[PDB]
RNA sequence: ACGGAGGGGUACCACCAGACGUGGAGUCUGCGGCUCAAUCUGACCCAACGCGCGCACCUCACCAGGCCCGGACGCGCGGAGGACCGACAGCCGGGCGCGCUUUCGCGAUCGCGCGGGCGGUGGUGCAUGGCCGCUCCCAGCCCGUGGCGCGAGCCGUCUGCUCCAUUGCGACAACGAGCGAGACCCCGGCCGCGGGCGCCGCGGGACGGCCCGCGCGAGCGGGAGGACGGCGGGGCGAUAGCAGGUCUGUGAUGCCCUCAGACGCCCUGGGCCGCACGCGCGCUACACUGGCGGGGCCAGCCGGCGCCCGCGAGGACGCGCGGAGCCCCCGCCGUGGCCGGGACCGCGGGCUGGAACGCCCCCGCGCACCAGGAAUGUCUUGUAGGCGCCCGCCCCCACCGCG
């Protein structure tokens, strides 16, 4: 129901105005046809999803999914800060990817010192390089010869 | 004196919608308005066979019509009755860019 | 947060006048040829139509006291529930006809009616073209010339591109039929002018030493 | 892509010949200001550009490692003697 | 041109390695045959068979029956001492002053014969234009000067190496050009500027560029950093041609035939859907990787909602406002043609429309079907497959088609 190039999502109007002022940071993070935005300020270590906390999400299964950079990071950093992240687009798993690579997207982009952030940078796509580069593939359109975008209709010579 | 008026364009070619538009607001510095507010793009889209009947593969055409839309709407107190003619003249006019003006 | 029923009345309004421009144009080609008439454009204003003709020579469409004209306006009223007096039509003029490739077809189709060899009238068509400045032209007559049996020649002179988008704007194509004793006649037209309007096509490089 | 239909040899030789001291072997974006340059030519597209300037750089180191035929570098110089 | 000749190349409409199927059952639909008053037709290997954009009326051509001339325009004749056209009542007729028995009305808008028109989903696509398909999911085609041959013709336009590619390097009685290919246009992915009701306008960026090997070379193999790495998906599409299809798309059309008991146009019913039979594209299933009940929850092309009745389908009012299946969680069933499967059939309640033969909802009944033989189709990344959602035609109707 959400398209995710909005101007009430990239800019968060859902959040009330007098406490959007703190939340110096902004992020971005998608996977395909969705879209995440984190808006990031100084914290006790907390984050929520669509007014949801982090760990009563849906993917029982692929919670860990999710929280993969915390523990390949570290605790520390993100005891320090707190987010709120509001996420819209197609599916579930979708949903899921772009909300880790907005997170680390965000933690990543705190740090002040260029060097500490190579180095996490480093340390962090070893792992694996989704959780830092968008996914380029995307839905391919169909053609009138059949029902589908490469598939045919059968043929028959007789 | 006020009266909150709007600027309705359309048109199926991108250049001169885009070519009337610097014009216009060039023109309008003086009397407040602002610019425009481009709108989502009108896709009117035709499939048809193409051929007059049913033989050999089957093709299709795929005809669409793009129809763009700029809306300024920013006169209002800053331009009276009078003034809109103003507005509307210096411009220079083409042949196809219908251009609706309603308060 | 808007409302799409709305815009769409702005949107059905310029639908509308797309195909009363389409109408006047065949109506047009089918009456004004003797003036030459190549092509119509309309500007829609709130107050009247003004209507932009081109022809080759409007004083003939133009008429003595403009009389031919002002019954024509008159007429496109009742059809469109048009008050008259507010559809002016302005006239205008083509200089360089050989770059068009209507003319050149219309005057074929005259030559030809009047019994004229295919060869000499198409030639004559190119020669035309090539001395108005023209990189290429190619003319076509399909039918029964002759005998019962129905075959085609092409007569043409120089290049012809035939794809890509450059076809879209360089090449001008036209056609016509002809009703003659033995049956319909069927030609048609192509003329190539790369630097119209001072436009460069593309695979087209130069360098200065 | 590994097309590289004559127009593009051409262009980039002439452009070579004509335009030497003002360029280097390996480069790629002083070469393609250079091809931009209004007094050497003119391209209307931009993958034109970006390819007739590759064309170039090869050509250049081609002829900076050694000499190459059909190349007007002018190197009578070294050999009038 | 062909070769069950030789040498180089190439492609999931070719194969290897694999996957998903079809052909098996029931059903939707089209196609031949059988039937009828008619079951209107076109197309038959690839290159005909959910295709000629939804048949209750129209569409509509076919069948059984009925009104009208809407016979333009010129010559002769007649005509207001009245040319032509309508109606109350009653019968016959499905019905109509269609027709029959009287008796009133209107008035030259003409009528008769001769010439001559208009019109026709009537025929010829093997007389034609135009438009499509195929040869062709190719890479080929021609010009001026010159030279070789009496000549038809040849060289140019390659018995070498590369390229997806007559794409390029290097030679040669050839030199010099052009089309086609690429270039080009639309879409998307990353970044910048501006503007902004609604994310939409202008630009940048990637080029076989860098490193290493080779190769005179063109270019091949590997490794990097980068949003993207080597033709990412579509559109356009050369010369020449087929007796390919279309006269049933048209004020596109030549020649024939229809032309006042009409193949003209309009009305009433019926048919195009009829069924012992053969097959083409699809849909649903054969179950535990499941069915049922409750709950939670996210799309995009794009997009309209509240209150009250009714189990539901739907309905009465009144205002401008808005997104699903798979999937996940908790439970029941527990290998039984069983709660799998829902064809067929019997009451009933509603919608559309002038009119149900059409379409929805409820209760009940509960056909085959246990993975389908000879044969055969499509396919390399957001692909196959699975799941659903919008538009086209449309008074109602999608197992169809474009997305």
């Amino acid at each position: 129901m959400a398209k995710g190039n909005r101007r009430d999502l990239l800019e968060r109007n859902d959040i009330e105005v007098r406490e959007r002022d703190k939340y110096t940071v902004h992020t971005l993070g998608k996977k395909k046809n969705s879209v995440a935005v984190a808006f990031v300020k100084a914290g006790k270590g907390d984050i929520l999803v669509n007014n949801v906390p982090l760990a009563l999400v849906r993917p029982e299964i692929l919670r860990t999914k999710v929280s993969e950079p915390i523990m390949i990071l570290g605790e520390s950093l993100f005891k320090g800060l707190d987010m709120n992240i509001k996420v819209a687009g197609g599916g579930h798993v979708s949903q899921i990817y772009a909300v880790r690579q907005a997170i680390s997207r965000g933690v990543l982009a705190s740090v002040k010192d260029e060097a500490a952030r190579s180095e996490l940078r480093a340390k962090l796509v070893s792992y694996d390089r989704q959780l830092v580069v968008s996914d380029p593939r995307r839905c391919e359109a169909k053609k009138f010869g059949g029902r589908g975008a490469r598939a045919r209709r059968q043929k028959s010579y007789r | 004196m006020h009266q909150k008026y709007t600027i309705i364009v359309v048109g199926k070619d991108l250049k001169l919608v885009e070519r009337y538009v610097k014009s216009i607001v060039k023109e309008g510095r003086a009397f407040g308005i602002s610019g425009p507010c481009r709108a989502p793009v009108r896709r009117l889209t035709i499939t048809t066979r193409k051929s007059p009947c049913g033989e050999g593969t089957n093709t299709w055409h795929r005809f669409e019509l793009r129809m763009y839309k700029r809306t300024f709407w920013v006169t209002c107190g800053g331009n009276d009755i009078s003034t809109i003619l103003s507005k509307t003249v210096v411009i220079p006019g083409i042949q196809v860019t219908v251009e609706v003006e309603e308060p | 947060i808007v409302r799409r029923d709305e815009e769409n009345v702005y949107y059905s309004k310029y639908l509308n006048d797309c195909i009363m421009e389409a109408e006047l144009h065949e109506f047009f080609s089918r009456e004004l040829v003797d003036a030459g008439y190549a092509s119509c454009s309309l500007c829609r204003t709130i107050d009247s139509i003004c209507v932009i003709i081109q022809c080759a020579e409007p004083e003939v469409v133009m008429g003595d006291n403009h009389y031919r004209l002002h019954k024509i306006e008159y007429l496109l009223a009742g059809r469109f529930m048009c008050d008259p007096k507010n559809f002016n039509i302005w006239v205008d003029k083509i200089i360089k006809r050989g770059l068009s490739a209507e003319i050149m077809v219309d005057n074929l189709r005259a030559k030809l009616e009047e019994a004229m060899p295919i060869r000499r009238a198409a030639y004559s068509i190119i020669r035309t073209a090539m001395r108005a400045g023209a990189a290429g032209c190619e003319v076509i007559v399909a039918g029964k010339l002759r005998a019962q049996r129905a075959r085609a020649n092409k007569f043409k002179e120089g290049c012809l591109i035939s794809t890509g988008h450059p076809k879209r704007i360089f090449l001008a194509e036209a056609t016509r039929h002809i009703k003659m004793r033995q049956g319909v006649i069927g030609v048609k037209v192509r003329i190539y002018n790369p630097n119209i309007r001072g436009a460069v096509m593309p695979d087209k490089i130069e360098i200065g030493a | 892509g590994k097309v590289r239909t004559k127009t593009i040899k051409r262009a980039a030789r002439k452009i070579v010949e004509n335009n030497y001291e003002s360029l280097k072997p390996k480069d790629f974006q002083n070469n393609k200001a250079i091809c931009s340059k209004r007094n050497v030519a003119i391209i209307p597209s931009k993958r034109l550009r970006n390819k007739v300037a590759g064309y170039v750089t090869t050509l250049m180191n081609r002829v900076v490692k050694g000499p190459v035929h059909g190349i007007s570098l002018r190197l009578q110089e070294e050999e009038r003697e």
